[PDB]
Parts: structure tokens; C-alpha cells; sequence
């Protein structure tokens, strides 16, 4: 009954920041951990950013460790992610996975994002 | 737990229709309904404690019914 | 930076047939303090988003068809279907939970044979 | 008309002293009051809508247990001890556990052991309070004007909202007058006995007390981050299988048990405006600056056509609905009720005064004729229109309906059902001072108790009244068992 | 289902702890106790039953104790 | 002083004082400043007179400043008018509890 809806993704230049944003619904926000995940196209899923319940504690992906930033709006219901001196390989399908509902894992995944297409091309 | 203390009775009356006002009614009998048919011997049990402690037949009714309802009910 | 590594890379089965993947860690993904393994199963059906299959080693996730079911205790862990329909073509990505910077594996790939 | 066909009207008659009369305004009902020359006009509570709800406390329902730890200990070592335990967040439980030399210890016997493990809660439940000084009561007014387009509708009227701190209200109806409102909105509901919780988009009205007594982990609902919750335990489940290890279970979502935990709550619409729809008021109608409008208009001399088929209410008065055909002006309406053969008038007319505005619209004149053989004739002409309707039943059921419905009224306003209609009496308030104290003893021995609860303590208080020689004991008793089961039989609603 | 119906005594015995034993041992109880805590006018009322209803000592007593055990845990 | 002759407005709802006594927390809004408050407490369903003030004697020494009020009603349902006229609010507070 959760939806999670991407939004943000366009074309880009390389060397051009992105600000991307995940809006969230159907479950009270603020209590969860939320993800950014990526698919490059024809490449295995790979993760690069998670932030835990508390808005503070954060941590990144080393390939990409740097250059993103990830903050929550749980006021709106919605995550944001701040990508920076973009790559012509930081182009991927990106997805907003929410905390496991039931578990022992502080940080998993159980529900993905419907997914958004960022490119980084001239 | 939660659900053994439900907002029955405690005082806020009004014309409206409560909430599951339908099925939350009759749960409670139903209950003592289905133990008593899963589970006999108890009856014969209560008939012979009411038969032995009550002297009148209405003592011999109300405790027999009270034992039918305070076992289920109970657990 | 556990490297998941999985055995197979491709799975052509016919429908109504068994089926095992394998994905084999390079270090046991067993929590000392609780004892549990964390190693999660995703699948991205093609044209569509990964769902989560099997939450742990061998629990599997709510919404799951009745055939999924995994194994494996240190690094050797299996996901075993019983009866393969047409709707289980996709990516059978692995993942460990176990340390921070989780890694996926590359992802086997099932059709009908 | 906007209280026509809504089959729980309740028609209020009398008037008393400066005309002003008292109702109480039940929520689902709507009352229709009526005078000798006044505008006969029909009421309803509309919403209450409380604003501004103040949250002051978070119960949560689905846990998450993360970061499972033990320590253990050998025999007469003491209590196992963990650095965890001094978190808020961390749940941790002792327990005793056995072990030898083949756990590594060189004593013999029973050893201390403690589970701690960090308790995350997702989705709580808000419990919001409301304040006096932020409820809005709305009070519509509708004349029985005889519009065309009234019989039935529901956003024809004249709002009068009222709130505890501006009591009362002046609703300046268009063309008719000034219906003063001695309106008392205090004594309707007790919201200080009564906290809005909301949980996953919905609400109900419950008990304050029991609100405060479910066993579920609360939390200060300050809305800050990271909230500690009290009584932790009961979520999570500990079970030390063999006296050989122990392990952590969070029970899962309680949200089920919750929705059956709520089984005598009344719901309302928290979605979108918190607008609450269920209750009651009392309020007396000041109908001294009415005015008739019609009372200057001369005969309508010219003959009539009825539009729709006379059909009958709920209630036994009949709706009709003519259409003026032949003069060219503002008219009253003539109005007579014969008999078949005997000309007896016995009918009386709901409206105040029947008046055709533009002669394009029908009118919409409703009568309550007397129960037989009686024939309506609305023309002064020869050329008047005659509708011949037989009515059913008796006085006998009258009555009956009439004692229903007041019993099932005092078994759901208690005292306040004393003075629904009241114009004033001296009795009156006698009577309602003493079902005042004998509700308020009743009450406060039946609370809490069941419906089916009820119906056997009456049966048996009827039983040992039926038995018992004592005139006093057999009379007391006997009426009390017949009060318990009549109000057994409809408390659950 | 409905916590109503828990499988307290019937059926199997084993000499592991049963799931949920040491938090549901006092269950029932704790609500009968906070229950007559929050409506104290019906001891009152189930007094006057018993005292007018098949007094004898005994009687007299367990037909309150029942009574009192019934009503809340029914509620 | 003189009597007012301008409506009230309240600024705190009535609230009650564990003794059963209601303050009453108003503001003039009128244009003659020192005249006293009128202020009489109506019984139910009638003009009797039951209650009394506690305040001994409730003026506004200001235009600006909202006065309290202290009022001890019956025990009943009672409507303690606090103006001059027909334009006088009406306070409704509901007090529990008998003699
Ligand atoms: C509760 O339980 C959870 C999970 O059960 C615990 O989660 C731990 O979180 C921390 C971070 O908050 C994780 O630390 C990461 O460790 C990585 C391990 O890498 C090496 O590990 C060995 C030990 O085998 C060390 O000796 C080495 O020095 C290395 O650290 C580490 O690689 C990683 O750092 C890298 O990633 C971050 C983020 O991308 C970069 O910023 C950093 O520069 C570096 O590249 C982290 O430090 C830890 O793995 C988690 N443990 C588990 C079991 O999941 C919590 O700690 C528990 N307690 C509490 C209070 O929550
Ligand atoms: C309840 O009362 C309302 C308000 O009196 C009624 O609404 C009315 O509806 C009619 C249509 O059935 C509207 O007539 C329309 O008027 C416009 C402009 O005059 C004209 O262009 C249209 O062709 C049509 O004739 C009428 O204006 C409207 N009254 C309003 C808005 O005040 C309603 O029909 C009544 N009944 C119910 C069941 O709601």
C-alpha cells in the first residue's frame, strides 16, 4: 500500500550538480531509514547512500563517497539527494528504498521506488 | 492484551451508530458459544458443583450459569 | 566490501521444473551476537522495479509464491524453486546485509527453456 | 422542509412565556418546531468541528527489534551485565540460564544471563485533545417556506454556528424574522472526559480514563525525534527455551487487536477537517421577532394543479405539491380538510402559511390530516381542487410511538431528555430533578458493564423481586430489572 | 484471530515454555484488577446481589467472587 | 463610578477553580473607561438568582486592560450574563456536583 515516487531526473552535463527527491507515502516517514540505489543499464544494483531514522547519522557509497549528499524532509514526507560533480558514469536508473518493516537489520530493504533515469552526457 | 478491554459501556451514548457496532455485539456470546461446544466435560462439572453447593434451585441456576460464564471468559 | 559472488549467470529452465541459484560470499555473513545470516534476494522483473523475495538466508518475504525457499549456513547459500512458471523470468540479484557498504552480486538470469 | 422524510423528525408544538422553547437537537435527528402564528420551521445539528487539536501522547503499535545482545555469567558471579542497558532505546530482560564445564566455566549450577536489544517503533498512534476555547457547533435553519425545491434538500438553510465562549446567536432568517438562540453548548458533550486518538487515517471519540489505561507503549508526543517510549515490554517477547539460551521476538502489529479494541468507540471524519459528527445540544428558540410574512397577502382566487402524487411521510402528514394556474399574483392559499360527507374541520397544516411567490413555481404544502376517511380541498372557488387520502392507524398507536420514542430518547439523553420540549413547567423540573438522581446513582452503578451483562442482572434483580415477600424489596427490585432491561436491550448503539 | 480465544489450557503439555507464558501468565488478572479499579460502584452492586441471592456463608461468598470474576472479563 | 454600557468580549474561557468558583476573564471594548461591570447570574431556564460574585467590586480601570471576574454559580446548569443589555453575552458554565 506504500508508495514511494521518484522525481528530479532529467538530462544533465557533466560537471552539472542534480538535486534529486524522493516523495514518500503511506507510512509515517520519520521512523524509517530510508536508501538510494542505483541501476546502471546492463549493470548489477548497486547502493550509494543511506540515511538512518535520526536526520544526523549518514553514510555513502566509497565510489561515490564526496560527491552526493542525501537529507530528509520528513516534515513533507519526502527524501532528497544532492548529487554533485556528476560523472558520465554516475548516469543510472536511481531508486528510493525504504527501511525493512520487519526484521533486525537497522538499514534493508523491503519496497523499491518506481525508479528514475538521470544522464550525464554532452 | 489490547483487545481484552474493549470501549464498551463506559459512558458516551449517543444516537449515532458506534463503531462495529454490528459484529462487536454478539463476539462475546459467540465465544462462550464455541468453547462450550469444544469443551463438554466443564458442563458436567458445573452441574455437579452446582447441584452440591447450591441448596435452592435458583442458587443451583445461577451458579451454573455464572461457572458457563466465568471459564470461557475467562480463558 | 563483501564481494558477493554467484554461480550461476544464466538459467534457461522449462516451466514446471526445479531450479538452484547459488550465490557464495567471500567472507560468513553470520552476526556474532545474534546468530543470524544476512543475506537478502532480490528479483527485477523485466520493465518493472525489484521486489524482495526471501528477507533473509531461508525466511522469505511476505507477497512471495509458495516455491521460494533458500539455504546455506557460512558462505554457500542456495535459492531453490520448485515449479518454474513463465512469470520468473528476471534478475536474481543477492545481496548481504551483514556490513555497511552492502553489495549486490552481478545477478543470474532465468527464461524458459 | 429541509427535516422531510428523514424519519427520525420529532415535531415540538408548544410555546411558553416570551415564546421561547427549548430543544435539544440530537445530531442524527432533526426537530421541527411549530407555533400557533409563528413560521413553522424545521432544525438540525449540522457538525461540530473541533479545530486545533493539541496531541499529548504517542502509543505505538508496530515495533522493530535491532541489535540483539547477551552477556552470561557463571554461578554466585553475580548478574549479568551489559553496557547497553543505560539507553533509552535498548529493551533488555534478565533470565537465568544453566551451564557446567562444557560452557567453559569451572562451577557447577545456575548462571545469570541478559538480553538487551534496541526497540525502534514505526507508525504510532496520536492521542489529540481538544479545547473549548476551538469548537465550532453549526446550527441550520430552515423555514417551511414552501419552496419549490425544498421538500428534501440538504444545503437549503440559514447557518447559526455557536461556539461555548459566544453561547448565543442571532440566525436573521431572509424575509421572516429573528430566531434569538439561548443556545447552551457546555453541557452536550464532556470533551474534557473524552481525547481524539487517529490512527492510519481514521479517528474515534474515546474515553479519556480508557485511553489512559490500554497497555500500550506511550511516549511524551512532544513531536520531537527519536521518542523514548515507556513499558517497552510489551511488545517484545522473551522466551528462554531450555534454560540454555534466550531470544528476542517484537509480536508484530497490533493494529488489528486495536480496531477490535475500539468495539463501543464512535468514529469521525479526522479526514480532512477533523470534523466530528456525533453528538448532541440542547439549545431554546427565541421566536419573539418572527413574523409571518404572510399574513397581509390576500385569497388565492383562482383554481390549482398538483404536480406529484400526494405521497405520505414517514411520520402520517401528507406532502403535496400544487402549482397555481389562473390569477397573477402573490396569494395565501386557502386550505380546508372535510370529511367525507361531514364537514369537520381536523386538519391541521405543518406550514405556517402556504403563499405562491411567482405562480412559475409549484408550492410545496404539507398537511397532517386526521386518521380516516378525509377529503383536502386548497381552493376558495367551487373549481377547487378535492384529494380524498385515508389514513392509517389509531390514536392507540400514536401514543405508543409517541412513548417509544421518548423512552428510547431518555435511554440515550438521561437527564437531559427531561427538558427536550419543555415550555417551563413546574413539574417539569421536578421531574427532571429526580431522574437527575436516579441516573446519576444508575449510572454510576452500571458503569462499565456489559449489554448481555445488563440483561442478566435485570432478569435476575425481576426474579428476586417476583420472590420476595417484602413489599418495599419486591417493588424496588421489579422496577429496577424492568428499567436494566429495557436499557440492556438498546445501550449498544 | 481475536485475542478471545487463547489456547491457554487444552491440548498438548510439553516441558518447554509454551510461547508467550511468563507475560500471559497474570493477563486476565491484571484486567479484572484495573477494571474493578476503574468501575468500583458494581462491587458494590454484585454485594447486594449476593447478600439478597441464596445467603449462606459460603454461598454468599462464592457467588460474589464468581460474579465479580464474571462481569469485567466478559465485559 | 458610573455603569458601563458597552459589550464584552472574552479572552480566557470560564474555567473552575477546584472550590467550585469560576474566573472569568473579559474584556471592556467600550469607550467610557472607568464605569463598573453589571454582572448578574441568571439560574436555569429562568431569571432566578442563585449565585454571587466573590470579587467584591469588578470595574475597569482601563479600556485596554481585560479585568477577571470571579463568579460562584449554583451547582446546576446556570447562564451568568455579564453585560447591560440584550447585546450582554451570555457565559453558559455547566458546574458538577450538589450540595
Ligand atoms: C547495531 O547493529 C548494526 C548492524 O547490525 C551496526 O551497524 C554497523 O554500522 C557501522 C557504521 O555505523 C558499520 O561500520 C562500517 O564498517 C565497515 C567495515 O570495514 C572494515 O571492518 C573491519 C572490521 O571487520 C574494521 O577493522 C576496518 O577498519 C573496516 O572498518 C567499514 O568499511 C565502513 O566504513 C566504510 O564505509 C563508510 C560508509 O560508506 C565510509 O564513510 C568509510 O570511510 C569507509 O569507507 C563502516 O565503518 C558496521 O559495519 C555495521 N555493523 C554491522 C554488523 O552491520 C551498529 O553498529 C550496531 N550498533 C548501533 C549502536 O547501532
Ligand atoms: C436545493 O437548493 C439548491 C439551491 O436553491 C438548488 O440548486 C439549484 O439548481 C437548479 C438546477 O436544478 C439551478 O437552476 C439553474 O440556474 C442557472 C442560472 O439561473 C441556469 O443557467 C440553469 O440552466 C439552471 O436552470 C439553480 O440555479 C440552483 N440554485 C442555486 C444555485 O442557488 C437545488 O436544485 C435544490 N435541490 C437539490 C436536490 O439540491
Amino acid at each position: 500500500q506504500v508508495e514511494l515516487v521518484e522525481s528530479g531526473g532529467d538530462v544533465v552535463q557533466p560537471g552539472k550538480s542534480l538535486r534529486l527527491s524522493c516523495a514518500a507515502s503511506g507510512f509515517t516517514f520519520t521512523n524509517y531509514a530510508m536508501h538510494w540505489l542505483r541501476q546502471a543499464p546492463g549493470k548489477g544494483l548497486e547502493w550509494v547512500a543511506v540515511i538512518s531514522s535520526d536526520v544526523n547519522d549518514k553514510y555513502y557509497a566509497d565510489s561515490v563517497k564526496g560527491r552526493f549528499t542525501i537529507s530528509r524532509d520528513n516534515s513533507k514526507n519526502t527524501l532528497y539527494l544532492q548529487m554533485n560533480s556528476l560523472t558520465p558514469e554516475d548516469t543510472a536508473v536511481y531508486y528510493c528504498a525504504r527501511e525493512q518493516a520487519v526484521g533486525t537489520n537497522p538499514w534493508a530493504f523491503d519496497y523499491w521506488g518506481q525508479g528514475t533515469l538521470v544522464t550525464v552526457s554532452s | 492484551s489490547v483487545a481484552l478491554a474493549p470501549h464498551v459501556g463506559m459512558g458516551l451514548d449517543t444516537r449515532t451508530q458506534t463503531w462495529m457496532s454490528a459484529e462487536g455485539a454478539w463476539r462475546q456470546v459467540e465465544k462462550v458459544e464455541t468453547w462450550a461446544l469444544r469443551h463438554p466435560g466443564f458442563t458436567i462439572l458445573a452441574l455437579f458443583l452446582a447441584h452440591y453447593i447450591g441448596t435452592s434451585l435458583t442458587q443451583k441456576v445461577v451458579i451454573f450459569i455464572l461457572l458457563m460464564l466465568v471459564t470461557p471468559s475467562m480463558t | 566490501h563483501i564481494v558477493m559472488t554467484q554461480s550461476p549467470l544464466s538459467l534457461s529452465v522449462t516451466p514446471g521444473q526445479p531450479a538452484s541459484i547459488s550465490c557464495k560470499s567471500s567472507q560468513i555473513s553470520s552476526w556474532g551476537s545474534d546468530g543470524k545470516t544476512y543475506l537478502y534476494w532480490y528479483l527485477q522483473k523485466p520493465g518493472q522495479s525489484p521486489q524482495l523475495l526471501i528477507y533473509e538466508v531461508s525466511s522469505r518475504f511476505s507477497g512471495v509464491s509458495d516455491r521460494f525457499s533458500g539455504s546455506g549456513s557460512g558462505t554457500d547459500f542456495t535459492l531453490k524453486i520448485s515449479r518454474v512458471q513463465a512469470e520468473d523470468v528476471g534478475l536474481y540479484y543477492c545481496m548481504q546485509g551483514l556490513h555497511l557498504p552492502l553489495t549486490f552480486g552481478q545477478g543470474t538470469r532465468l527464461e524458459i527453456k | 422542509m429541509r427535516c422531510v422524510g428523514v424519519g427520525n423528525r420529532d415535531f415540538v408544538e408548544g410555546l411558553s412565556g416570551a415564546t421561547w422553547v427549548d430543544v435539544v437537537l440530537e445530531h442524527g435527528g432533526c426537530v421541527t418546531t411549530m407555533a400557533k402564528n409563528k413560521p413553522t420551521l424545521d432544525i438540525e445539528l449540522q457538525k461540530t468541528e473541533a479545530t486545533q487539536l493539541a496531541t499529548l501522547r504517542k502509543l505505538c503499535i508496530e515495533g522493530k527489534i535491532t541489535n540483539i545482545t547477551t552477556d552470561s555469567r557463571c554461578p554466585t558471579q553475580g548478574e549479568a551485565v551489559l553496557p547497553e542497558e543505560q539507553d533509552q532505546n535498548y529493551v533488555c530482560k534478565h533470565t537465568y540460564v544453566d551451564r557446567g564445564w562444557g560452557n567453559g566455566c569451572g562451577l557447577f549450577g545456575k548462571g545469570s544471563l541478559v538480553t538487551c536489544a534496541k526497540f525502534q517503533c514505526l507508525e504510532p498512534i496520536e492521542g489529540k485533545v481538544v479545547q473549548y476555547e476551538n469548537l465550532k457547533y453549526t446550527v441550520i435553519i430552515t423555514v417551511h417556506t414552501g419552496d419549490q425545491h425544498q421538500v428534501g434538500n440538504e444545503t437549503q438553510g440559514v447557518t447559526a454556528e455557536i461556539t461555548p465562549q459566544a453561547s448565543t446567536t442571532e440566525a436573521i432568517l431572509p424575509e421572516y424574522g429573528t430566531l434569538g438562540l439561548e443556545c447552551s453548548p457546555r453541557t452536550g458533550l464532556d470533551f474534557n472526559e473524552m481525547i481524539l486518538l487517529t490512527m492510519k487515517n481514521k479517528a474515534w471519540m474515546v474515553h479519556r480514563q480508557w485511553f489512559f489505561d490500554l497497555p500500550l507503549p506511550w511516549a511524551s508526543g512532544a513531536t520531537t525525534e527519536t521518542p523514548t517510549w515507556n513499558r517497552k515490554e510489551l511488545l517484545v517477547t522473551f522466551k528462554n527455551a531450555h534454560a540454555k539460551k534466550q531470544e528476542v521476538v517484537v509480536l508484530g502489529s497490533q493494529e488489528g487487536a486495536m480496531h477490535t479494541a475500539l468495539t463501543g468507540a464512535t468514529e469521525i471524519q479526522n479526514s480532512g477537517g477533523t470534523s466530528i459528527f456525533a453528538g448532541h445540544l440542547k439549545c431554546r428558540l427565541k421566536m419573539d421577532k418572527l413574523e409571518l410574512k404572510g399574513m397581509s397577502y390576500a385569497m388565492c382566487t383562482n383554481t390549482f394543479v398538483l404536480k406529484k402524487e400526494v405521497s405520505e411521510t414517514q411520520h402520517g402528514t401528507i406532502l403535496i405539491k400544487v402549482e397555481y394556474k389562473g390569477e397573477d399574483a402573490p396569494c395565501k392559499i386557502p386550505f380546508s380538510t372535510e370529511d367525507g360527507q361531514g364537514k369537520a374541520h381536523n386538519g391541521r397544516l405543518i406550514t405556517a402559511n402556504p403563499v405562491v411567490t411567482k405562480k412559475e413555481e409549484p408550492v410545496n404544502i404539507e398537511a397532517e390530516p386526521p386518521f380516516g376517511e378525509s377529503n383536502i380541498v386548497i381552493g376558495i372557488g367551487d373549481n377547487a381542487l378535492k384529494i380524498n387520502w385515508y389514513k392509517k392507524g389509531s390514536s392507540i398507536g400514536k401514543m405508543f410511538e409517541a412513548t417509544a420514542r421518548g423512552a428510547r430518547r431518555m435511554a440515550i439523553l438521561g437527564d437531559t431528555a427531561w427538558d427536550f420540549g419543555s415550555v417551563g413547567g413546574v413539574l417539569n423540573s421536578l421531574g427532571k430533578m429526580v431522574h437527575q438522581i436516579f441516573g446519576s446513582a444508575y449510572t454510576a452503578l452500571f458503569s462499565g458493564v456489559s449489554w448481555v451483562m445488563k440483561i442478566g442482572i435485570g432478569v435476575l434483580l425481576t426474579w428476586i423481586g417476583l420472590n420476595s415477600k417484602n413489599t418495599s424489596m419486591s417493588f424496588s427490585c421489579i422496577a429496577i430489572g424492568i428499567i436494566t432491561l429495557y436499557l440492556g436491550a438498546v445501550v449498544q448503539a
